[PDB]
């Protein structure tokens, strides 16, 4: 149960600095996932 | 209680395979993947299937899972009477933050 | 035996306080996230919380969030529920769980026999 030798935590901490690069700069990233199931087809106006 | 369609009552005879379909939200199935459990009556739950197909110490080759995104199904083939217990299609999930449970599946021989 | 051991039968009065002790043993203690879940007899399967026992990080159910006191000590490998009130609907076979975390999923292969508050009148 112990944060020790070769147990660490799972996550650490971001190192982000202004000193860094834009590589290891944050991004603000968005996913749009979309599935085609037998539905009403929702978000849905440019066309006309 | 959490939106998982279940169904409640199964039968069969000895030597039948059943098929137990769960459905909700996307955020449900869809997101995380579906997982089945079996609680024998006055007793303890048990966990049968995890990651869709694979099951933990103690599970028998009889259950087997597949998950169609949103749609989920066990398979259970060759009954007996160990199946007198209700059957869950769960997992832990973010939809409001739960190890959401379903409705059950209690069968019995005839 | 990975096991968590929950108590007998437990008998007590409403609106008072009670700490349901459930020890977890034959297995490394604080690498599975430990959940509460709730059987009032005649239901489908009820859900109170889960709890990671190093610093007492719930994920809670926020429908039941300041009314339900979750508590996990590392040391003496023990989860506790409590409820500083207690009332009808307490009354309920609890169980706990420990989550298969061995390389695999959010499952919960390793549950509590179950135990359950009542009161009798």
């Amino acid at each position: 149960g112990v944060e020790g030798f070769n147990c660490y935590f799972p996550l650490q901490s971001y190192g982000f600095q202004p000193t860094n690069g834009v590589g290891y700069q944050p991004y603000r990233v968005v996913v749009l996932s979309f599935e085609l199931l037998h539905a009403p087809a929702t978000v849905c106006g440019p066309k006309k | 209680q959490s939106v998982l369609t279940q169904p409640p009552s199964a039968s069969g005879t000895p030597g039948q395979r059943v098929t137990i379909s769960c459905s909700g939200g996307s955020s449900n199935i869809g997101g995380n993947p579906v997982n089945w459990y079996q609680q024998l009556p006055a007793t303890a739950p048990k966990l049968l299937i995890y990651n869709n197909n694979q099951r933990p110490s103690g599970v028998s080759d009889r259950f087997s899972g597949s998950k169609s995104g949103t749609s989920a199904s066990l398979a259970i083939s060759g009954l007996q009477s160990v199946d007198e217990a209700d059957y869950f299609c769960a997992a832990w999930d973010d939809s409001l933050n739960g190890v959401l449970f379903g409705g059950g599946t209690k069968l019995t021989v005839l | 035996q990975v096991q968590l051991v929950q108590s007998g039968a437990e008998v007590k009065k409403p609106g008072e306080s009670l700490k349901i002790s459930c020890k977890g043993s034959g297995y490394s203690f604080t690498s599975h996230w430990i959940g509460w879940v709730r059987q009032k007899p005649g239901k489908g399967l009820e859900w109170v919380g889960i709890i990671h026992p190093y610093d007492s990080d719930t994920r809670y159910s926020p429908s039941f969030q300041g009314l339900v006191t979750f508590s996990a000590d590392k040391s003496s490998s023990t989860a506790y529920l409590q409820w500083s009130s207690l009332q009808a609907s307490d009354t309920a076979i609890y169980y706990c769980a420990r989550r298969t975390d061995q390389y695999g999923s959010h499952g919960m292969d390793v549950w509590g026999q179950g135990t359950t508050v009542t009161v009798s009148s």
